[PDB]
RNA sequence: AUGCGA
């Protein structure tokens, strides 16, 4: 997760060669899909990207206290000047090349420095499978709990759903 | 309200690959 | 040691008997070899169609399909591509060495 | 209660340990603060419980 | 495979097993997630392995995804491409999208492997370039022609369709015509493709292919499209940033100028609901006492909220309709933020106005901000402040931030929304089960 | 007040009052205000909005209205609110640095991130509350790009080489109590002793358990392995 | 009208079935337990609510379950009668 | 020589099946089982 | 029907919220099942599901052996339970 | 219960559910060593084999369509229009 | 060829088709009205 | 028409900078598939030598054994990777490790206190002994042949000063690391390059000239040396488009944004290769091109199977 | 230069922990409402 | 925990430049930009790697139970 | 149940 509650699982550990590489010669640490933002409006995260990029280049901490800024002193302007003085796109995008092919992408890609945090919910641990296991003596049905390697419940709603399909041999 | 000040050492710290402040 | 029996395989599902369309499967390859190889293959005027495709990244597989006309065989056209790639590497090494020489 | 960070580290503790919680059977538990009516001051309330007392209750 | 909230039978389907090397997590195609109402945020799924040919045949023929192209609720397709694939179709299908013989053929094998049985031809077929001259050039629309020509059975004529987009023609110019979706014998001749077309385009292209050749083809088309868009997003990608968010000096001038008018709006409505003369002083003592009578009435207070809401909401309509598709620093065919909402990849024009224009008046349970019994809506507000802001009308926007009083109100709206979200589902389980027992 | 709260001047000094500082302007000094009196008090949120003859106090800083975590969240005033609340749930549920005396605690579980960094972007209360003592994350180079086709909706991609360099590497501690007094039992015995006697045990257990019956600290243990004898 | 307010599309066939089921007795037979009482499957009654109450009324009636309720049939571990269980399959076998 | 460190005195000792579980230098009743020179293989990842 | 939180009787055993019927009859735990957090994969068919090899090695189908599946099952046996297209058990006739 | 052949009135077409059950049961039969009446043609999945048998209607099964009264119609596969 | 199949579970189909979309939700409207 | 020799006529190299740690050179008139091929290969396919199996006998440090082992993996060694062949896996550990396939590094450090440093906060290096564990503690352990073979190339960390671990008196680390041959594709620790990247040459097409103080006023919009003005009464020229960073700052101003277009030269490539010290970056490039050629020879050599 | 890093101050504090007063007195003040509450059961008015 | 060996993003070894950088902020009383520039950290991936580090091990080590204290 | 993932 970012410090903005825009949480995601790692879908894949992309090969470094296949990542997109910037004209600075780097390939990002994390790629977050832009299509998450139009609903979430996590625009504070956009500003953290442009601030962490500026702040890494000039090498100083940035204050992110709420309402330190103003509608007439937007952060995009502050870090726009800071970043542009650095030698970087005033809007902060950078022309990146395809890892796979190598062409320059249609447009300049938005790259920056964002604090990401690893949630304790390493859902790695939540996997479970049972093809055989203990059964409760009062039912001869799979016992309960992960450490008993017990089996997930086919609830009433799942019963209903299998009846919906007409799949009576699957429901039985 | 006073606007937060811009940094005083706001100066070029990035170059193309191939270059340095030896061209600055 | 063995004449490699497993690098490339000829996908019967994708090959005419007349003679010029095939899908080849190469193990342990990707765009690395792929995009250069399709590029040089596309330099062949006798290629009608050629391209490469990854069945799936985790699978570490490369299928490259060549359909040409009756003026070349896909085995020959591919081998001709590969001879081009080796000669190209000769160009790269030779000119690179040469510019090292200019110093 | 009165140990400086230096001594606190000398006692194998987090140099900044705030504390305020309880070690019960080794499991760290704290008592959750609760929001209760402001004391000693009459709060005017309309409640249907008041009718739930019986007839003639408002 | 079965998800969490088994809200409908379409949410528990049979999928064909593909053992993936070096995985530890269940891999799922995006096209199914709008049927499970699933999202990789952390959602967990149950995988059931049936042990019986009766259950196998049902899980391959009845519960299978292909039998679920339409919902029984309405019969609108619930299965289509999503997010990035939508923006990829909008970008690829632009008349601006050109492709070389090399590029064209590469994208094609990128999306179709006949060796995988992805075709009914066992060879490849191809189109002549759009441009014979200034270099052999193929359009993206020609690519959709080639793929459709390759996925449909050669014994059948190409699909003929006149559909529309979710993108008004006005965005591509004064004479441009790009909402007209034109399909002639399997060949896309005009327009782009979007939510209206693939993913869940009721009457759209995918739905039409489902009708003409059936569900098996429609699935084949979906997988082919998924590769097409993956490869083209590999070549061109998609991004979004602050450059996509700024307005012009013009848009800021209109925005600030329209927002100059709410200052009267607050009290002007306050004097109508109080039923007092025009321009009645914001400090009339009788006005203030009348408004205290109004505070003591929940119903009259409802009238005051609703009227102020309608008026400032009309100011909102002014703000967006004026500033919108004109005051942005960069427009559509480049503004990705606009692109995603206008294509309907994600977002709505409401979100775009909330970032770029204003949040506007927050509401609760159907009406304006709660007010303390003292007549104050926030510590900082004098009793009965008639300012629209004091009612919760947020003029600040996420791009330029919100004043703290507005952050305190937007917290109200966000919470009470999440509360309703958490209770509506508890009162809807009983709605399902109460009659599901009866009609079973 | 007409139909208002019943009038009076109720002072309170007793326990459990919630109290918060605001700046009293007429004496330009800090004053402690509670929630009861606040109802009728005009507190300007900043000095420029102090309205004449109205605001008697002003907030010292509008951060005074946020909890600790809300100030730790950068630009929380720029995002949709429920994203800030989910930020409280993520950062609060985040695997980070729990302490440094972990070799002297014994929780049933601890999660300790080895690669910790200090945010470049922070509130000044990040330093003022010292959360820098226990950094919970890392500053990453992020490209906001759908590009690979696996970054949709809620899924994000990492560089493999980054993990190979140790990015987000984390550790999980599980503490165990091995008791020999399950039944403690009446008390005619209590003899169980770690070790051996019959020799007949599989001597391959020494590959894990020392001749005292306890495993060699440092030992790799796999499901099935003996944890003690 | 309720669905139209939220601009929801709902097949008229669904609502039309639902209405007919609410009127199956010529009355306004709701979908709670009260309406189920008049249904014939005592187990389906058991398997919704007030299970013991349905038990009492069933036993006192000396009721016989005709094993029609899909739920009830689940209780007895029987091929469900719906759909693929709506019928039986037999085999043609050579006699010579 | 097996080793056990006093949790509060650091004093090394060599417990026996015939001795009290106590640090002979401090008197504490908590003893860490010492690490020794013992081979462990590692995949450098 | 008696005269603080006493041990439940058969009426309490049968109803409350599940009613033995709801908690162990109208829904049950089941074998041959797995649960996991899902990850996207666009290169597979839209009708397939990507199974991780842990779950691919821990889930079995009870295959009656014939002359037509003897080769495949003979190989799966060769692999054994701890390999790909393998098999964990053999049930005699 | 015997619906006379002269009186059979139901859909001449195989329902999706009927076809599904047929394919399952026949597949299951071949998988339990029922004699296959069609060329195995290389196949090893009994289910796809039963699909081949459906394509030739070689299947020797009969559908008993019940009517809620309990009367039923015995239909051969070889007549009900499969699809 | 578009007719509903004999044996289709149309009752259940109806019921879910009324429940599921009701999750997205002067006189009583919405869920309280449907409940009413 | 196309032949490989017409490319050879058209292909050019210009070497900008050749340091034993960095090479910045340009490839004019090549194909992107090939440059990206070399870059990609330089990253993943060029073999390097790295610690792989660390055998601890003791680690009393406050640092986790596994983590420290990974760090030893991360340490780049100044070793010519041609000194070793690949090690198979089909075979037993006794055959796995030989002087032909393995490099042994021993590390045995015992931390102590020092005999009494002045005040109290002297740098732990003054107060303690071996408080800083550096790469300089990687003891090289040759065998026979390679003992002689490394007479003039002993195994050294490319930065002995890398702090590896910090100890305390009585803490001790005893481990024996097995360094093998590996490729950067299998793990980033085996990548011999720190950064191997290419960038297309920025092209600045000035549509109409700008002059005077608008010409220098435009010049300050680009990196100092991108835009050259000789007189400005007549032109503002591009001294070197290679100096530009494509900050696109000029686009903020219409004074210019209407008389210039900014594109790129697909043929011209700006390579930047920085070496991690294992090998000189150009020599790594030599291996990369010989690698692609060897792969094409492998594909010629392979018999088409079916 | 607005929220500058206390880097030397930190690393000095890591190397040589405080011997007289914790930094971050808000950190001690945050659980003050608990600890003070518990002290009023053992120290305070009357006892 | 301890200064990372390499910059995750780039790959440049950085573990050698920790002690020198901290020395440059103390001994040379330099500023963060100039010190990191003298270290050759001319990319912001390289910049962030060392710049953000929090060498928490110094706090850990005072807890060493293997020496009396 | 307390808390929590969705
Ligand atoms: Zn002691
Ligand atoms: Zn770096």
């Amino acid at each position: 997760s970012s410090r903005h509650g825009q949480k995601g699982v790692c879908s894949r550990k992309w090969p470094t060669i296949d990542m997109p590489f910037s004209e600075t010669g780097i390939q990002p640490d994390i790629i977050i899909n832009p299509h998450a933002f139009p609903s979430r409006m996590t625009i504070g995260m956009f500003v953290e990207s442009l601030a962490g990029k500026a702040g890494a280049l000039h090498g100083i901490a940035q204050d992110s206290t709420p309402w330190i800024f103003n509608e007439d002193d937007t952060p995009a302007d502050y870090f726009g000047e800071q970043l542009a003085k650095a030698g970087y796109n005033y809007h902060g995008n950078e022309p990146m090349y395809s890892g796979a092919t190598g062409e320059e992408l249609r447009a300049d890609i938005y790259v920056g420095v964002v604090y990401y945090q690893r949630l304790r919910h390493m859902v790695n641990d939540k996997f479970q499978v049972r093809s055989t296991g203990p059964v409760n003596s009062l039912t001869m049905q799979p016992v309960k709990g992960r450490k008993r390697h017990g089996g997930i419940r086919v609830g009433e709603m799942e019963r209903d759903a299998l009846i919906g399909h007409g799949t009576s041999f699957l429901l039985q | 309200r006073k606007d937060v000040p811009k940094v005083e050492g706001l100066k070029l710290e990035h170059f193309a690959t191939g270059y340095d402040a030896e061209d600055f | 040691e063995e004449p490699d029996r497993e690098k490339i395989k000829l996908l019967t599902q994708a090959t005419s008997e007349d003679g010029t369309s095939a899908s080849f499967q190469i193990v342990e390859e990707d765009h690395t070899l792929g995009n250069a190889l399709r590029y040089v293959i596309m330099k062949n005027p006798d290629v009608e169609f050629c391209g490469y495709s990854i069945p799936h990244p985790s699978e570490n597989l490369l299928n490259i399909r060549i359909q040409t006309y009756g003026e070349t065989t896909a085995v020959d056209a591919l081998q001709k591509g590969l001879k081009d790639l080796m000669d190209l590497c000769d160009v790269v090494e030779s000119k690179f060495t040469e510019k090292i020489k200019s110093m | 209660n009165k140990m400086s960070p230096y001594e606190l580290v000398q006692h194998k503790e987090e140099s900044d340990e705030i504390g305020g919680y309880f070690i019960v059977n080794g499991i760290e538990k704290l008592i959750r603060m609760l929001i209760v009516q402001r004391r000693n001051h009459p709060m005017a309330i309309i409640r249907p419980s008041f009718a739930n007392r019986g007839a003639s209750y408002s | 495979m079965n998800r969490q909230p088994t809200l409908h039978k379409a949410s528990m389907m049979g999928h064909k097993v593909r053992v993936l090397p070096n995985e530890k997590t269940l891999r799922l195609h995006y096209a199914n997630t709008g049927a499970y109402n699933a999202d990789f945020d952390g959602d967990e799924m149950n995988m059931h392995f049936p042990q019986n040919e009766n259950a196998r045949a049902e899980a391959l023929n009845l519960a299978n995804t292909d039998s679920q192209y339409l919902t029984p609720t309405s019969g609108s397709p619930v299965r289509g491409l999503i997010q990035d694939h939508i923006s990829a179709g909008v970008w690829l299908t632009s008349k601006d999208s050109f492709f070389t013989r090399e590029q064209y053929q590469q994208y094609i094998y990128g999306c179709i492997r006949p060796e995988d049985g992805h075709t009914t031809r066992s060879k490849i077929v191809t189109l002549p370039p759009t441009i014979f001259k200034p270099y052999p050039l193929w359009t993206g629309k020609q690519i959709i022609t080639t793929v459709l020509l390759n996925v449909t059975p050669p014994d059948m004529p190409g699909i003929n369709l006149i559909s529309k987009n979710k993108i008004k023609n006005e965005y591509w110019g004064k004479g441009s015509l790009e909402n007209e979706v034109l399909f002639k014998d399997g060949a896309l001749l005009c327009g782009i493709l979007d939510k209206s077309q693939y993913g869940a385009s009721k009457y759209g292209i995918v739905h039409s292919l489902h009708e003409v050749y059936g569900p098996e083809v429609a699935a084949k088309v979906l997988s082919v499209l998924g590769r097409l868009f993956t490869n083209y997003i590999t070549a061109t990608a998609f991004t979004c940033g602050m450059d996509d968010l700024r307005l012009t000096a013009e848009g800021n001038k209109w925005r600030t100028d329209i927002l100059k008018t709410s200052v009267d709006t607050g009290r002007e409505a306050a004097a109508e609901v109080t039923n007092l003369d025009k321009d009645t002083p914001a400090d009339d003592p009788e006005l203030l006492k009348r408004l205290q009578e109004i505070l003591r009435d929940n119903n009259k207070s409802g009238i005051l909220d609703a009227v102020t809401s309608s008026k400032v909401n009309a100011i909102t309509s002014q703000v967006v309709s004026k500033c919108v598709p004109d005051g942005t620093m960069k427009k559509f065919p480049c503004n990705s933020m606009q692109a995603m909402a206008l294509s309907g990849a994600k977002g709505s024009n409401v979100n775009v106005s909330q970032i770029m224009c204003l949040l506007g008046q927050q509401a609760l349970e159907g009406r304006r901000v709660p007010v303390m019994v003292s007549g104050k809506t926030l510590p900082s507000f004098k009793p009965y402040e008639t300012d629209a802001m004091a009612g919760g009308y947020v003029k600040g926007r996420f791009y330029s931030g919100i004043k703290p009083q507005e952050y305190y109100f937007h917290c109200m709206a966000g919470r009470e929304g999440l509360i309703d979200t958490a209770v509506k589902t508890s009162r809807s389980g009983y709605l399902q089960r109460c009659l599901t027992k009866q009609l079973e | 007040s007409t139909r208002g709260q019943y009038p009076g001047l109720y002072l309170f000094g007793g326990h459990s009052r919630m109290l918060r500082p605001v700046r009293y302007l007429p004496l330009d000094k800090e004053d402690i205000v509670g929630p009861f009196e606040q109802v009728y008090m005009n507190i300007a949120v900043t000095p420029q909005e102090i309205q004449n003859n109205v605001h008697t106090h002003v907030e010292f800083t509008p951060t005074n209205i946020l909890s600790i975590l809300a100030n730790l969240t950068p630009f929380s005033d720029f995002n949709q609110s429920p994203r800030n609340m989910y930020q409280c749930q993520m950062g609060k549920q985040t695997m980070g640095t729990p302490g440094v005396a972990l070799c002297h605690r014994s929780d049933n579980k601890l999660y300790r991130l080895q690669t910790g960094q200090t945010p470049i972007v922070k509130a000044n209360l990040y330093d003022d509350y010292g959360m820098d003592n226990f950094p919970n994350g890392f500053n990453a180079v992020v490209a906001v790009i759908s590009y690979t086709g696996y970054d949709m909706d809620d899924a994000m991609i990492i560089n493999k080489s980054a993990d190979e360099r140790g990015f987000g590497y984390g550790t999980m501690y599980k503490t165990e109590k091995v008791d020999l007094a399950l039944n403690r039992n009446r008390g005619d015995p209590i003899t169980q002793h770690f070790g051996f006697g019959n020799d007949e045990w599989p001597k391959e257990w020494l590959e894990k358990l020392d001749e005292d019956g306890l495993p060699y600290i440092g030992t790799y243990v796999e499901e099935g392995d003996p944890i003690c004898a | 009208n309720v669905f139209s307010r939220y601009a929801i599309s709902v097949s008229f066939r669904h609502l039309d079935l639902i209405a007919d089921m609410m009127t199956r007795q010529g009355t306004y037979l709701a979908f709670n337990r009260q309406g189920m009482e008049t249904s014939t499957s005592s187990f389906m009654k058991m398997s919704y609510e007030t299970t013991c109450q349905f038990l009492t009324k069933a036993v006192l009636d000396n009721e016989r379950e005709q094993l029609d309720s899909p739920s009830a049939r689940i209780v007895v571990g029987k091929l469900n009668n719906v759909g693929t269980g709506s019928f039986d399959v037999l085999a043609k076998v050579p006699n010579a | 020589t097996l080793k056990y460190i006093c949790a509060e005195c650091s004093s090394k000792l060599s417990l026996s099946r015939t001795d009290a579980v106590r640090c002979k230098d401090c008197g504490h009743r908590i003893l860490l089982k010492a690490r020794t020179k013992r081979l462990v293989q590692f995949e450098a990842r | 029907k008696a005269q603080k939180v006493p041990i439940p009787g058969v009426k309490q055993a049968l109803e409350k919220k599940e009613g033995l019927f709801r908690k162990h009859m109208m829904g049950k735990r089941v074998n041959y099942a797995a649960r996991s957090v899902i990850s996207p994969d666009p290169n597979i068919e839209t009708n397939e599901i990507g199974v991780p090899p842990v779950f691919a090695v821990k889930l079995t189908y009870p295959e009656p052996v014939t002359a037509y599946n003897i080769a495949e099952l003979r190989q799966a046996v060769i692999n054994g339970p701890d390999k790909w297209p393998g098999a964990t058990q053999i049930q005699n006739e | 219960k015997a619906i006379p052949k002269d009186q059979r009135a139901t859909t001449p077409y195989m329902t999706k559910y009927e076809r599904a059950r047929i394919l399952g049961t026949r597949a299951l039969q071949i998988s339990m060593n029922a004699p296959v009446f069609v060329d195995l043609e290389g196949e090893t999945d009994p289910l796809r084999i039963a699909m081949k048998e459906l394509a030739e209607k070689k299947i020797p099964l009969v559908i008993r369509r019940y009517l809620p009264d309990g009367s039923f119609e015995d239909w051969s596969v070889e007549e009900l229009i499969v699809d | 060829r578009s007719l509903i199949n004999p044996g289709e579970a149309v009752g259940i189909i109806a019921s879910q088709s009324v429940g599921e979309p009701s999750t997205q939700m002067n006189v009583t409207l919405g869920i309280p009205r449907l409940r009413e | 028409e196309w032949n490989v020799e017409k490319f050879k006529k058209d292909f050019e190299v210009n070497i900008s900078s050749l340091d034993a740690r960095e090479a910045n050179f340009d490839l004019i008139n090549i194909d992107t598939s090939i440059a990206n091929a070399f870059r990609r290969i330089m990253i993943s396919e060029v073999p390097s030598v790295a610690a792989e199996y660390v055998y601890f006998f003791n680690n009393t440090s406050v640092i986790q054994d596994e983590v420290l082992a990974h760090r030893i993996g991360l340490v780049p060694l100044k070793v010519d990777p041609d000194m070793l062949t690949w090690v198979d896996s089909n075979l037993p550990d006794d055959e796995k490790f030989t002087d032909e396939n393995t490099i042994v590094l021993s590390l045995n450090v015992k931390c102590t206190r020092n005999p009494d440093a002045p005040k109290g906060s002297t740098d732990p290096k003054e107060l303690y002994n071996n408080a800083h564990v550096y790469a300089r503690d990687l003891k090289f352990e040759p065998q026979g042949r390679q003992s002689t073979t490394f007479a003039d190339c002993p195994v050294v960390p490319a930065d002995p000063d890398i702090l590896l671990a910090k100890l305390r008196p009585g803490q001790e680390i005893s481990l024996k690391a097995h360094c093998i041959l590996g490729i950067g594709g299998d793990h980033a620790k085996f990548s011999p390059v720190s950064t191997a990247s290419y960038r297309l040459l920025p092209q600045i097409n000035i549509l109409q000239p700008i002059k005077g103080e608008s010409a220098r006023r435009f010049q300050k919009c680009f990196p100092p040396g991108v835009i050259g003005i000789d007189e400005g009464s007549d032109e503002a020229y591009v001294k070197d488009a290679r100096k530009d960073t494509v900050s696109r700052e000029v686009l903020r101003y219409e004074e210019f944004a209407d008389k210039v277009k900014l594109g790129r030269v697909r043929n011209h490539f700006i390579f930047n290769v920085e070496s991690a010290g294992a090998m000189t970056p150009e020599e790594i490039f030599f291996k990369s091109v010989r690698i692609l050629k060897n792969k094409a020879e492998y594909l010629k050599n392979c018999p088409i199977t079916q | 230069r607005t929220a500058d890093f206390r880097t030397l101050e930190r690393e000095s504090r890591f190397i040589n922990p405080p011997k007289d007063k914790s930094a971050f007195p808000l950190l001690q003040e945050a659980v003050q409402p608990h600890i003070g509450s518990f002290n009023a059961l053992t120290e305070g008015p009357d006892g | 925990m301890i200064v990372p060996v390499r910059c995750f993003s780039c790959g440049k070894v950085v573990g050698d430049k920790w002690e020198s950088y901290l020395n440059l902020l103390q001994e040379d009383e330099l500023d963060e930009g100039t010190a990191l520039s003298r270290l050759g950290l001319k990319r912001y991936c390289c910049r962030r790697m060392i710049l953000t580090h929090v060498d928490l091990i110094e706090k850990f080590l005072r807890y060493n139970p293997l020496e009396k204290r």
